[PDB]
């Protein structure tokens, strides 16, 4: 069957693929996180004159 | 044969790999940092017209300007700071189950049961809205559609496959296969080259716009793909399922990397989204709830309570300003 | 889109006249109206206005009870009757469409007017009535208001206008800084409340014509007086 | 407070809230029928005596009511992740031939189409989104189906069957057998109809059950149920 | 009804 | 007679007490929990407001008993008998709106789809509340405040004839009052009932036998409710009308048993329409 020849090229175009450490991903993660921590305003609610959904 | 064979060995190394690659944890290395404390938002607006059940909604870039798509066959226009409407579209197809609205601004794009991708011109000169095309060509329902430009789209359906149009001609430019079960939605990455989908088959899969191949497949949920969304850096997505779990995956790393469940919650997951700056992760569910959980500790931060039934949808603006959750109540909710 | 007049003519004072315009080629029905005068040698005067479903109706004070303006969506037309015809009535009319909702362009079309002849709080300054030009050069035209222009809500109504020898005046910048479809690059809006400026960059032979500041703030819906260019 | 064109705009949201509810209204008036089976249970035939690429909406009107009826046979994909789509509809049409009772499927598996039908009865009528849905079931091709009795015994799909060969003994046994699927016997009502090609009558019994539905619907608003 | 009355 | 006394001021109190507090626990739990969404939460909510106006009145005409007169003036009488006799009439038509309301709803479903909606409910209710005006009115103009031996009495005046307004108000209360309102409440549910035993899931097993025994039972208790409470005082007021009756004690505990138990039936109403229907249970039972 041609179907398993083709699932098994992309498996092999799957392997092929450099892999970094779970612990730096991670550690992106968090930097990225602690960078943009300010913009984030559902993160720190921002006062009521910075608000445009104020009532 | 011997091709199974090869197959599952090749699956064994990507594992081994995968395991080496596994050094530490995400929520251990967390332990250092602090908890966001309890997030506690308020209803701000309630966007109410609808009069059915509500199945998607999509946020202008402008963070001021949403579409909402609901089975009486309407497609709603809001202005978020003034609870005005601004167009009311009236679908052909009344089974609609998925919206978008293109960055620029200018189309709206809808689909259903009728496998049929439908964009709407909204600028246009003779003062009302009108169908710019048809798209056809999925042999399913449509589950998820998103603008990449203001002339390209990706559409993912109920046949297994997605399609990227070009919206000028009409015909898929490229055709993404692979998927065993439904695709229920999609996710574009924030620089557009790359995108990803979660099927029924359990399992999300990256595919290259342009290469038209899948990269990556990630899997690790026991049940159906229901909502999918990538972390603001590009670099990781979160996937929502129907087992009662969400799960952090991590592009680079080829792994998962937190799951967020408690046992508590039994229902699945409906859709998730992101906060701007990624620490807040947002998913709607089943119980009538949206919990926000804490994206880097697991630990659940916030409830957002007031929908008499299943949240279906819900976004987070571009600025990160408000949360916008619509749901089968026929009532749309910006929380803030 | 197309807004013809009909109606028009020569008329004794207390006589009275139906001004028709038929609207084709857009959605009759969901634009607001205006009836908007042009005197032989002076600059345009909003008249009335009759919005989309005509839930609201405003007038003029100096037309006040004498004009009447109203909408026949079936048949795609406009009325305006007016009785008791003063001498200062002789204008040529125009009829202006309007659609309002966040981010629309008001104003954007307008009609070819007719002519009528009768045979017996805002403030609106444009400080030059006539400025000769070249081609090449960018060319500033200032416009100054009674009242601030900028709403609590961030907008600032200000609409610019470009009427050409004999044609109808066609917008080119609405909320004094977008740029109206169609219309080139070139020119550009900018200012603060109650001082406005419209640049227009490499000047070409069409930009020649009169240019109209207006503001949209409140209902007298008064204009500029009108800066002229030449060559 | 607010400008002008806020004032023009609030006045724009308010007509497209008249319009938005006028349909609402037209809309609550119309019934909504889901029609299932099979490939050729007899669709095609239901419809077209009902009026005179995906869904297929049919529409139209017996007696000033309204039927909208949504074929969803198309749909190749899973219908666990559609079918809460027709939570609300008014009620269901399921078509059955009964001459298929000892046809084997197209692929030749050695399965019954009748016990395929009778499989998908069973996962339609016990569903979580359809637990007071009344379904009106249609058992087609009576007359096809007496040739091919007379000839052949109904114990090729029941072996189990204990009765005679005759038309209506065998006929009210396939009834009581799709109806004795119904778990909940005391809510869901299931009505049963025999035709073929030629009968008129289907719309007339469509339109009675239907009434029967609303009749219910309005007790349970009323209070009285 | 009926004791004012 | 001090047992005298205390009986009917003790009748009075609790009809009085009992009647306020159910409609007032029916119109919060409307407003709060059930929400004014239907046509018959609309009207329940109508009928709970009428009855509780209905029945405020009782104790003032129990301190007019007691104290033999009225110590109050002419305006307060004015508003109190006008209250009376206007809510009497709101109460009833929203009642026999009700009933026609069911009657459309299981007899004419295709025509219910077209006329059952909220709106035409508050259309109906504002119809109701109008076309009490015309009983509210008159009597709000022809209440007055006489004299009789010493004593202040808050009855009603009439022009000149004979009297031929007394009896004229009399025997227009009676038929749009009683007669009328029964003849529509019994052929309505009378109707329905009919046109519900020829219906598929109210017969055939066990259960929805029993579901159809439980309606009939609800419609037969609401009609007997209202015949029961309404007859004896129309009946003894028509008896005291034609024909003269000594004055006794009899006679006095009768006259005020009759009044209270036309007043019952604002009292009963939260139980029957509010109270022993499913959407009101229901919410209760989720709390
Ligand atoms: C006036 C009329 C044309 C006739 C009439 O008798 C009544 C009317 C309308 O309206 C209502 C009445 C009620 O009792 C119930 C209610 C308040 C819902 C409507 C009646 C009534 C009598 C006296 C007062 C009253 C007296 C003082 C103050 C306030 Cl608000 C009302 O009202
Ligand atoms: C002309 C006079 C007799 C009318 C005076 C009574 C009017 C003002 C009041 C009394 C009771 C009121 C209504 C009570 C409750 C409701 C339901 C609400 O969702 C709409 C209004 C409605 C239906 C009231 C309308 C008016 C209303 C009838
Ligand atoms: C249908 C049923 C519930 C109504 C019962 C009617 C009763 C309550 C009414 C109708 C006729 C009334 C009585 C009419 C005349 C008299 C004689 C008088 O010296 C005492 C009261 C008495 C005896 C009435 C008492 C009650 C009374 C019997």
């Amino acid at each position: 069957i041609a179907q398993a020849r083709k699932l098994v090229e992309q498996l092999k175009m799957e392997a092929n693929i450099d892999r970094i450490k779970v612990s730096k991903a991670a550690a992106d993660l968090m930097a990225y996180c602690e960078a943009h921590a300010k913009e984030d305003p559902l993160l720190t609610p921002v006062p009521a004159s910075e608000n445009p959904f104020r009532e | 044969d011997q091709l199974r064979q090869e197959a599952e060995q090749l699956k064994n190394q990507i594992r081994d790999a995968r395991k080496a690659c596994a050094d530490a944890t995400l929520s251990q290395i967390t332990n250092n940092i602090d908890p966001v404390g309890r997030i506690q938002m308020r209803t701000r607006r309630t966007l109410r017209g609808h009069l059915a059940k509500i199945y998607a909604m999509h946020w202008g870039t402008d963070s001021r300007l949403l579409v909402s798509a609901s089975q009486d066959g309407k497609l709603i226009i809001w202005d978020s700071y003034t609870t005005n409407k601004v167009h009311a579209i009236p679908l052909r197809s009344s089974w609609v189950m998925t919206c978008a609205y293109a960055p620029s601004g200018n189309y709206v794009a809808c689909g259903g049961l009728d496998n049929i991708c439908s964009i709407y011109n909204l600028k246009t000169r003779e003062g009302n809205v009108r169908v710019s095309r048809e798209l056809a060509g999925h042999t399913g329902y449509l589950s998820c559609c998103r603008f990449l430009d203001d002339n390209q789209i990706v559409t993912s359906s109920g046949d297994t496959t997605c399609a990227l149009w070009d919206i000028e001609t009409g015909q898929q430019t490229t055709t993404f296969t692979g998927h065993t079960g439904d695709v229920m939605s999609l996710s574009l990455a924030p620089d557009t080259r790359l995108f990803v989908s979660g099927a029924c088959d359990a399992s999300a899969k990256l595919w290259d716009v342009r290469e038209g191949m899948c990269r990556q497949t990630f899997t690790g949920h026991e049940s159906d793909i229901n909502a999918i969304c990538f972390f603001p850096n590009g670099n990781a997505f979160a996937t929502g399922s129907d087992d009662a779990t969400c799960r952090l995956f991590d592009l680079r790393a080829d792994q998962e990397l937190m799951t967020y469940s408690h046992d508590n919650i039994i229902c699945g997951i409906t859709s998730v989204s992101f906060s701007k700056s990624g620490r807040l992760l947002l998913a709607g569910y089943d119980d009538f709830n949206c919990n926000v959980w804490d994206a880097l500790k697991a630990d659940r931060a916030g409830v957002l309570a007031g929908h008499d039934n299943r949240v279906s949808c819900l976004g987070v603006t571009d600025d990160g300003m408000a949360v916008a959750t619509g749901s089968w109540d026929s009532f749309l909710k910006i929380w803030n | 889109v197309q807004l013809v007049e009909s109606g028009g003519g020569l008329v004794q004072p207390g006589g009275s006249r139906k001004l028709s315009c038929s609207a084709s080629g857009f959605a009759f029905s969901s634009f607001g109206m205006h009836w908007v005068r042009q005197a032989p040698e002076k600059g345009l005067e909003w008249v009335a206005y009759i919005s989309s479903g005509s839930g609201t109706i405003y007038y003029a004070d100096t037309v006040k009870g004498r004009f009447t303006i109203s909408r026949d969506d079936p048949k795609n037309t406009l009325f305006l009757q007016m009785t008791s015809l003063r001498s200062e009535d002789t204008a040529m009319y125009y009829c202006v469409r309007s659609i309002y909702y966040y981010g629309s362009s008001p104003f954007d079309f307008w009609g070819q007017g007719t002519t009528l002849t009768v045979s017996a709080d805002i403030v609106m300054t444009q400080a030059t009535s006539s400025v000769p030009v070249t081609p090449g050069e960018s060319v500033s035209i200032s416009c100054r208001s009674s009242k601030s222009l900028l709403h609590s809500n961030g907008n600032t109504y200000l609409y610019w206008f470009l009427q050409r020898p004999g044609q109808s005046p066609q917008l080119l910048i609405y909320r004094m800084s977008n740029l109206a479809s169609g219309v080139p690059d070139r020119f550009s809006g900018s200012g603060s409340g109650t001082a406005f400026t419209l640049t227009i960059s490499r000047l070409e032979a069409e930009d020649v014509g009169v240019y109209y500041c207006m503001q949209h703030l409140e209902y007298p819906l008064t204009f500029g007086a009108g800066t002229k260019l030449e060559l | 407070t607010l400008s002008a064109e806020d004032k023009a705009a609030v006045e724009r949201s308010k007509m497209i809230d008249r319009n938005l509810r006028e349909d609402g209204e037209k809309a609550a008036r119309e019934v909504k029928l889901l029609l299932l089976g099979a490939g050729e249970s007899g669709k095609s035939t239901i419809v077209k005596q009902m009026k005179i690429t995906g869904i297929v909406e049919t529409h139209f009107t017996f007696k000033d009511l309204h039927f909208k009826m949504f074929d969803v046979g198309a749909q190749r994909s899973e219908r666990k992740k559609w079918i809460h789509c027709f939570e609300g509809v008014t009620a269901i049409i399921f078509c059955v031939a009964l001459s298929d009772y000892d046809l084997v499927l197209a692929e030749d598996e050695e399965m019954n189409r009748m016990h395929e039908s009778m499989k998908l009865f069973d996962s339609i009528c016990n569903n979580k989104w359809f637990t007071d849905t009344s379904i009106i079931l249609f058992l087609n091709k009576k007359d096809l189906f007496e040739e091919k009795i007379k000839k052949s015994p109904l114990t090729i799909c029941y072996p189990e069957y204990a009765g005679s060969n005759t038309y209506e003994e065998a006929a009210a046994y396939i009834q009581c057998q799709f109806e004795d699927l119904n778990k909940r016997k005391d809510t869901k009502e299931i009505y049963t109809h025999f035709t073929c090609s030629t009968d008129t009558k289907n719309v007339q019994f469509v339109f009675d059950a239907v009434t029967d539905v609303i009749i219910k619907n309005n007790l349970k608003d009323c209070g009285l149920f | 009804y009926x004791g004012f009355x | 007679s001090m047992i005298t006394a205390i009986t009917i001021m003790a009748l009075y109190s609790i009809v009085c007490v009992v009647g306020l507090f159910g409609n007032f626990l029916v119109m919060y739990v409307i407003v709060r929990y059930t929400k004014m969404k239907t046509a018959t939460n609309i009207y329940i909510f109508n009928l709970a407001l009428a009855d509780a106006l209905a029945t405020s009145t009782l104790p003032f005409q129990s301190v007019n008993y007691l104290m033999g007169t009225w110590p109050f003036g002419t305006i307060l009488c004015k508003i109190v008998i006008s209250i009376d006799y206007y809510n009497m009439f709101t109460s009833i038509f929203t009642l026999c709106t009700m009933s026609v309301d069911r009657y459309i709803a299981v007899c004419h479903p295709v025509k219910a789809l077209d006329f059952r909606t909220p709106r035409n409910a508050k259309i109906i209710n504002v119809c109701n509340w109008i076309l009490s005006s015309a009983i509210g009115l008159p009597v709000m103009f022809m209440a007055t405040t006489k004299y009789r031996q010493g004593s202040i009495d808050c009855t009603l005046t009439f022009s000149h004839p004979t009297w031929y307004w007394e009896n004229l108000l009399k025997i227009c209360v009676f038929i749009f009052a009683f007669i009328m309102p029964v003849l529509i409440i019994t052929v309505c549910y009378g109707l329905m009932i009919l046109r519900l035993k020829s219906v598929r899931m109210l017969s055939g097993s066990k259960e929805k036998d029993r579901n159809l025994r439980r309606i009939t039972r609800m419609v037969l208790v609401v009609v007997a409710v209202f015949i029961v409470c309404w007859t004896p005082i129309h009946i003894y007021v028509i008896i005291k009308a034609l024909v003269t009756i000594p004055e006794t004690t009899f006679q006095t505990v009768s006259w005020h048993f009759c009044i209270a138990l036309g007043y019952t039936n604002s009292c009963l109403n939260p139980v029957l329409y509010a109270f022993l229907d499913e959407n009101f249970k229901r919410c209760f039972r989720e709390f």
